RNA sequence: GUUCGCGAAGUAACCCUUCGUGGACAUUUGGUCAAUUUGAAACAAUACAGAGAUGAUCAGCAGUUCCCCUGCAUAAGGAUGAACCGUUUUACAAAGAGAUUUA
C-alpha cells in the first residue's frame, strides 16, 4: 500500500519480499522510486520474519521432521547475511551477524565432537537471542525513521528547511558574512540617499 | 401516499448482481491505493449507467422513514440501491413536505447528505456551491445518450420533458438544438441535486426503439450544473424573483424586529 | 495563537431546542470549505437519538469575516443567506455591498488571516447599525423573424374553436403564457382546482410549456376528467366574431383555453427557437384581436 | 488497450475494422490537425518550410476525408 | 482485506500505512514468543486492531531458569543422538515457498492437518519420574498451586 | 472559441487575473473618498464597454 | 444552551490531526496606524567626494 | 429471565406445579466515514524543443523565490534541481539665446 500510495506501480513485491522493477525505467522513475533506508530495512525486516514463519509451515505441514525443523532455525538464523541482505541498509547489523557466526562456532566444536560434519546441529537458541536483542534496539530507530515517511506521505515535507553549513558550503557562506558586513560599514559612511 | 406510502421500496440490485469494485481497465497494472488503472494511456472512462430509476414502481416505505432520515438513497436515484427496505436513506422523489424538513439543512449541503463546497468545479459538474442555489441543469452529452440517432431537434426535447417530469416539479425546460444541449429548471434546489445524480450517465431511448439492445454501448449523457442565462429575456425576471424574494424576506424581517423591540 | 482561540460561533436553530448538548472537539479537524486552512472541527448532534451529525464546516476566522455560523452558514442575526443579506443592504445603502471571494488557493488564505468584516458584516455585529436598516426597509414596504414559414404550425394549432362543454377531449391549448409563470404553477392551479392534488402519483394530468413560444397544451387522462374541467372554469371571454374561450387564472395573469380535441405533443409548438418566438409573435395579434 | 498512440495511419483506410476502432483512429488524425494547423499562422518567417508543411496538411486533410468516408 | 477495492476500505487502507511503524515492535513480539522445539504448537494472545491492520503477540514468555535449562539440555542430548543415527540428514530448502505463491491460509491447508512429533528426548522412567510428568509442558507446572 | 488559460504547473498557482492579486487596501482615511469610487467604477465600466 | 465538550478517542494508527498539512501561506500585514519616522535635522553639505 | 415477596387454584397437608401481582437486578451502541463515471494521484507513450558559467569541453558550492521532488534526516542528491537571462523615463532644478502669443 505504500508502494502504490506513492504512485509506484512497476515495482513489484514477491511474497518473499524482495522488491523488483517490472520493466526498464526512465531516469525520471529512477529519481522517483528511490526507497530509503527505512522502508528496505522493514522490507528486509519482514523478510527475515517471513522466512522463519514459512519454516514453522512446512513443518506443520507435515513436509519436514523436527530435527529438521530445529536445524531450519538454525541455519536460518546463522545466515541472515546470507538469505535476507539486511547488512546493506544497516551495517551496524554486521556486529550481529558476527555474534551469529561466534556463536555457531561455540555451538559447534560443542556438538560435533564424536560425529564428524553433518548438518545436523540445530541448538538455535543462542543466535535466537542476538537477533532479538537487535530487535530491540531497532524499535526505536524504525519507529522514527516510518513515522517521519508516512507523515511525509500524509503532510508532505516541510517548508521551512534550513540547510546547517557543512564543510561543502563553508566558504561560501564565509562569502555571504563577507558581503554583508562591508555593506554595512560602507552604508552607514555614505552622506545620505 | 397511494403511490408511495402504500408499499414499500423494493430491492433494485441483487447484491450480488452489484458491478464490480474494479473499474473498467485502462491501464497496465492496478493501483491498489488509488483504485484505479496506472501504466500506459488514459483512454475514457465514462460508461453508460446499467441501472435506471423507475420512479413509481422502485418508491416505497423504507428504513429511513420510520428513523425520521432526511436525506435520500444515492442509489436510489441511481438505480443500484441493494439494501431495498432496509437501507437507512429515503427512496422517494422529493415532495414539499420533505424539502420542508431539509429547509435549514439544504443551505450547506445537498438531499443526497454530501457537503456542498465554495466554487463550483471547473466542468460545473459534481455536488454544486452553497454560494448560489442552483435549479437549473445543463442536459449535455445528448448524441451519446441516444446512441447517434438524428430524430429531429423538438423530439429530443420530448424526451428530455417525459424523464425529468417524473423527477420532480419543473420549473421550465429548455431544449437548443444549435448547441444540443437542454437547460431544465425544477422548482426545488433539492429535486434538481436528485435529478442530476438520477440522470448522469443515462440514455433517452424509450425501449420502442431498435437500439435498446444497444443502450449499452454508448457513452451516455452529461447532467452538469448550468451557469447563468446570459439572454435578458431571462436577466430580467432573475432580479424579478430576486425582488419578490427580497420583498417576501423583509415582511419576515421586521417582525423579527417587532419581538425584538 | 493556537492556545488562544475564540469559541465557535453556531446559530441557535442549529444547535436546536435541548438545553445540554454534548459537543466533540477535535482540534486540527478539517480544513475550512473557504479559506482551505484547517481549524478545530466541533461536532455534535441535537438530540441523543438523533442521526444526523451536525459538523462546523468553515473556520472561525472565515466565519467572523462573514457574520455567519460555522454550521449552516446563516447570518448570525436575521438568520438570512449571505446573498440575500447583502442585496437587501444595497436597496438600503443605494450601493452594492458585496463580500467578494477568492478563486486561487494562495489568496483563499490571505483573504482570510485579515482582521476586517466583509460584506454585510459591518452592518451585522452592531445591534445599533443592524435595527436602523430594519427601519429603513420598512419605509420601502410603504412603498410596496419576419421571413419563417410558419403556416406548417398554426394549422394544427386550433386557435378557431371554441371552449364549449360539449366537446369531449383530452388535450387542451394553452397560449398567453408569459415568460415568467413557471410549469408547476399551472399544474398546481389545475390540480387545485378539480381536487385532484398529488396528480404526479396517478400522472393524471401531463403538460408541457415552452415559454418561447409563450404557449402551452396540457393533457389529461381519463377524458371524464375534461368535462370536470371545462365545469370548473366559470369565466370565459368571447371574441367579437364568436368562439369563447375560458380563461385560467394564475395570480394577475390570464391564460386562455381551446379544446385540442387530438393529441397535439412535443414540436407542435415548434422545431426551432428562431421558429419558436414568432408564433408568439403571430398570437400577440391574436390576443389583441380576442381581447379588443 | 493498445493505446493507437504508438502505430501508423494505416496505411489504407478499406482495410481497418469495426467502427469502434476507427474512430481513435480518426481522432487520432484530428490532434495533428488542430496542432499543425496552428503552426500555420506564425510568425516564424520560414516560408519554404510552411509551404511543405501545408502540403503535409492537405494530405493528412484528405486522409481525414477518407476515413470518414470509410464510415 | 484479501483484496481491498471498495470506496469503504479508503480509512482501513490508511490505517495499514498508519501502523507500519508498530511493525518491529510486533515482529519482536512474535518471535521471543517462537515455539521452542519440544512442543507441536502454541497457542498465545493477541491483540488486532478491527480493521486487522496489524496482529501484536499480546505475551512475554516466562519460563523457570533450571527448567528451562534442563528441557534445552534434553533437546541438546536427543539432536545430539539424533544427528549420529541418522545415515543422511536433509537440511531443508531456503527459501521454503516459491515467492509467486501467496502465503496459504492457515484455517483451510494448516488447521486440519495433525501437526507432527516434537523433538522428545526417550526419557528415563526411574531416574526421570519427578519430571517426566511435566518437562515438555507448553507452560510447565502451570495450574499447580 | 475562448482562450485556453496557461495549465498550472504547481498546486497553488495563482491566476493572477481571477482576483486582486495580494489585496492591501489603503490604510482608511478621513477626508472620504465617497464621490471618488463613484467615477472611477463609472469610468472603469465605461472603458469596459 | 450550555455546551459539554470533550475529546475523540482517536485510532493511534489513523493519523492525528487530519487537516493538518506542509502548506505555506503569505500572511496580510495589519497596520491601522502609522509609526512616524522621528529623525531630527532638516548639516548636508557635500564635498562631492564619497 | 433470575431472585425475593403476596394471592388464587390443583396435587398436597405448609411441601410441588400452574398464572395473577409488587419489588430488586441489568439502562441509551455507531458515524469527521454511503457501494463504479461528476469533487480531483501520478507515470509511461507520440510529437516538438536539446543541455550553467566558454571560443570550445568540463568540477562544482551557494544565494532569492506565493516551485518543489527523493531521503529518517538539520547529512546528501535532484542538470551547480529548477525558475533568474527580460522589461527599463519625473524627489528634477539653476543660468544663458531665436521663433509664437497675450493684453
Ligand atoms: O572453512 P571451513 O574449514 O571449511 O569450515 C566449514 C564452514 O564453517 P562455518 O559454518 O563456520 O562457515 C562451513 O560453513 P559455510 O561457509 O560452508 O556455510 C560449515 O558448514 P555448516 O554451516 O553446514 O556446518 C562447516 O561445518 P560442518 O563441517 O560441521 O558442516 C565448516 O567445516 P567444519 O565444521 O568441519 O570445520
Ligand atoms: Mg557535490
Ligand atoms: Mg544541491
Ligand atoms: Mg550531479
Ligand atoms: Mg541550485
Ligand atoms: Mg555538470
Ligand atoms: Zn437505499
Ligand atoms: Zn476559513
Ligand atoms: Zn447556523
Amino acid at each position: 500500500l505504500l508502494i502504490h500510495r506513492k504512485g509506484l506501480t512497476y515495482l513489484h513485491l514477491d511474497y518473499n519480499f524482495n522488491l523488483k522493477p517490472t520493466k526498464t525505467l526512465t531516469t525520471k522513475e529512477r529519481k522517483k522510486s528511490r526507497l530509503g533506508n527505512s522502508f528496505h530495512l522493514m522490507r528486509e525486516l519482514l523478510k527475515m520474519m517471513k522466512l522463519i514463519v514459512d519454516t514453522h509451515v512446512q513443518f506443520r505441514l507435515g513436509n519436514v521432521d523436527a530435527f529438521q525443523l530445529a536445524d531450519g532455525i538454525h541455519y536460518i538464523l546463522n545466515h541472515i547475511g546470507q538469505l535476507t541482505g539486511i547488512y546493506r541498509y544497516k551495517y551496524k547489523v554486521m556486529h550481529q551477524i558476527r555474534a551469529c557466526k561466534d556463536l555457531k562456532h561455540i555451538i559447534y566444536y560443542k556438538f560435533n565432537k564424536n560425529l564428524g560434519k553433518g548438518p545436523g546441529c540445530g541448538f538455535w537458541q543462542p543466535a535466537w537471542r542476538v537477533w532479538l536483542n537487535f530487535l530491540r534496539g531497532t524499535i526505536p530507530l524504525l519507529e522514527r525513521y516510518i513515522g517521519n515517511l508516512i507523515t511525509r506521505q500524509f503532510e508532505g515535507r516541510s517548508n521551512e528547511i534550513v540547510k546547517t553549513t557543512t564543510k561543502q558550503r563553508l566558504d561560501a557562506y564565509y562569502d555571504l558574512e563577507l558581503r554583508n558586513s562591508v555593506m554595512d560599514d560602507i552604508l552607514e559612511m555614505m552622506p545620505e540617499s | 401516499m397511494t403511490s408511495w406510502r402504500d408499499k414499500s421500496a423494493k430491492v433494485q440490485v441483487k447484491e450480488s448482481e452489484l458491478p464490480s469494485s474494479i473499474p473498467a481497465q485502462t491501464g497496465l497494472t492496478f493501483n491498489i491505493w488509488y483504485n484505479k488503472w496506472s501504466q500506459g494511456f488514459a483512454g475514457n472512462t465514462r460508461f453508460v449507467s446499467p441501472f435506471a430509476l423507475q420512479p413509481q414502481l422502485h418508491s416505497g416505505k423504507t428504513r429511513g422513514d420510520n428513523d425520521g432520515q432526511l436525506f435520500f438513497c444515492l442509489f436510489f436515484a441511481k438505480g443500484m440501491c441493494c439494501l431495498g427496505p432496509k437501507c437507512e436513506y429515503l427512496h422517494h422523489i422529493p415532495d414539499e413536505e420533505d424539502i420542508g424538513k431539509l429547509a435549514l439543512r439544504t443551505e450547506v449541503l445537498d438531499c443526497f447528505g454530501r457537503e456542498k463546497f465554495a466554487d463550483y468545479r471547473e466542468d460545473m459538474g459534481g455536488i454544486g456551491s452553497f454560494r448560489k442555489k442552483n435549479k437549473t441543469l445543463y442536459v449535455g452529452g445528448i448524441d451519446g445518450a441516444l446512441n447517434s440517432k438524428h430524430l429531429k431537434p423538438a423530439q429530443i426535447e420530448s424526451r428530455i420533458r417525459f424523464v425529468f417530469s417524473r423527477l420532480g416539479d419543473i420549473d421550465r425546460i429548455r431544449y437548443v438544438e444549435s448547441k444540443n444541449c437542454g437547460f431544465v429548471k425544477f422548482k426545488y434546489q433539492a429535486n434538481a441535486e436528485f435529478a442530476k445524480e438520477a440522470m448522469s450517465n443515462q440514455t433517452l431511448l424509450l425501449p420502442s426503439d431498435k437500439e435498446w439492445d444497444d443502450r449499452r454501448e454508448g457513452t451516455g449523457l452529461l447532467v452538469k450544473w448550468a451557469n447563468e442565462d446570459p439572454d435578458p429575456a431571462a436577466q430580467k425576471r432573475l432580479q424579478e424573483e430576486l425582488k419578490l424574494e427580497s420583498l417576501n424576506m423583509m415582511v419576515h424581517l421586521i417582525n423579527n424586529n417587532t419581538n425584538s423591540a | 495563537d493556537e492556545i488562544n482561540e475564540p469559541p465557535p460561533n453556531i446559530c441557535e436553530q442549529c444547535l436546536g431546542d435541548e438545553a445540554n448538548i454534548r459537543m466533540t472537539k477535535i482540534p486540527q479537524g478539517s480544513e475550512c470549505k473557504i479559506c482551505t486552512l484547517p481549524f478545530t472541527l466541533y461536532h455534535f448532534k441535537t438530540s441523543k437519538r438523533s442521526n444526523n451529525i451536525i459538523k462546523t464546516l468553515i473556520c472561525v476566522r472565515c466565519a467572523t469575516q462573514r457574520n455567519i455560523c460555522q454550521c449552516c452558514m446563516l447570518d448570525s442575526r436575521w438568520h438570512i443567506p449571505i446573498q440575500l443579506r447583502d442585496h437587501l443592504i444595497s436597496l438600503v445603502n443605494e450601493e452594492n455591498v458585496m463580500t467578494e471571494e477568492a478563486k486561487n488557493d494562495m489568496m483563499k488564505r490571505f483573504l482570510s488571516l485579515k482582521n476586517v468584516k466583509l460584506g454585510g458584516a459591518q452592518i451585522t455585529s452592531d445591534p445599533s447599525e443592524a435595527d436602523n436598516i430594519v427601519d429603513k426597509l420598512k419605509n420601502i414596504l410603504l412603498r410596496a423573424y419576419a421571413s419563417v414559414d410558419i403556416s406548417h404550425i398554426l394549422k394544427k394549432l386550433p386557435l378557431n374553436e371554441s371552449f364549449l362543454k360539449n366537446p369531449s377531449t383530452k388535450s387542451f391549448f394553452l397560449y398567453n403564457i408569459d415568460a415568467s409563470i413557471p410549469e408547476w404553477k399551472i399544474t398546481d392551479t389545475v390540480s387545485q382546482l378539480l381536487g385532484i392534488k398529488k396528480w404526479k402519483d396517478g400522472n393524471s394530468l401531463s403538460l408541457i410549456v415552452n415559454h418561447k413560444a409563450k404557449c402551452g397544451g396540457l393533457r389529461f387522462q381519463s377524458s371524464e376528467l375534461g368535462e370536470r374541467f371545462v365545469s370548473k372554469i366559470s369565466e370565459t371571454l368571447v371574441t367579437p366574431k364568436g368562439l369563447k374561450r375560458g380563461v385560467l387564472l394564475i395570480d394577475r395573469f390570464r391564460i386562455f383555453i381551446i379544446p385540442w380535441s387530438s393529441g397535439f405533443s412535443a414540436a407542435s409548438f415548434g422545431t426551432n427557437t428562431a421558429e419558436n418566438i414568432k408564433l408568439s409573435l403571430s398570437l400577440n395579434k391574436l390576443i389583441q384581436l380576442e381581447l379588443g | 488497450y493498445k493505446d493507437y498512440s504508438r502505430y501508423q495511419r494505416p496505411r489504407n483506410v478499406s482495410k481497418v475494422k469495426s467502427i469502434k476502432e476507427a474512430n481513435e483512429w480518426k481522432r487520432q488524425v484530428s490532434k495533428e490537425i488542430k496542432q499543425k494547423s496552428t503552426r500555420i499562422y506564425d510568425p516564424s518567417l520560414n516560408e519554404m518550410q510552411i509551404a511543405e508543411l501545408n502540403d503535409e496538411l492537405n494530405n493528412l486533410f484528405k486522409e481525414w476525408k477518407r476515413w470518414q468516408w470509410h464510415i | 482485506h484479501s483484496d481491498m477495492a471498495s470506496k469503504m476500505y479508503n480509512t482501513d487502507k490508511k490505517a495499514f500505512l498508519g501502523a507500519l511503524k508498530y511493525l518491529p515492535h510486533a515482529i519482536l513480539k512474535l518471535l521471543e514468543n517462537m515455539p521452542h522445539p519440544w512442543e507441536q504448537a502454541k497457542e498465545v494472545k493477541v491483540l488486532y486492531h478491527t480493521s486487522g491492520a496489524i496482529t501484536f503477540v499480546n505475551e512475554t514468555p516466562r519460563v523457570i531458569e533450571p527448567v528451562y535449562t534442563a528441557q534445552w539440555s534434553a533437546t541438546w542430548i536427543a539432536m545430539r543422538r539424533e544427528k549420529r543415527d541418522r545415515t543422511h540428514f536433509k537440511r531443508m530448502r531456503f527459501p521454503p515457498f516459491d515467492d509467486d505463491e501467496p502465503p496459504l491460509s492457515y484455517e483451510q491447508h494448516i488447521e486440519n492437518i495433525e501437526p507432527l512429533d516434537p523433538i522428545n528426548l526417550p526419557l528415563d522412567s526411574q531416574d526421570d519420574e519427578y519430571v517426566k510428568d511435566w518437562l515438555y509442558d507448553s507452560r510447565p507446572l502451570e495450574e499447580d498451586s | 472559441v475562448a482562450i485556453k488559460k496557461p495549465k498550472k504547473k504547481y498546486g497553488t498557482d495563482i491566476d493572477y487575473n481571477e482576483d486582486i492579486v495580494y489585496e492591501q487596501a489603503p490604510m482608511p482615511g478621513i477626508y472620504d473618498t465617497s464621490t471618488e469610487d463613484r467615477q472611477i467604477k463609472k469610468k472603469f465600466e465605461q472603458f469596459e464597454r | 444552551h450550555h455546551i459539554e465538550v470533550v475529546s475523540k478517542q482517536m485510532d493511534p494508527l489513523l493519523p492525528r490531526f487530519v487537516g493538518k498539512k506542509a502548506r505555506k501561506v503569505v500572511a496580510p500585514t495589519e497596520n491601522d496606524e502609522v509609526v512616524p519616522v522621528l529623525h531630527m535635522d532638516g548639516g548636508e553639505a557635500d564635498p562631492n567626494e564619497w
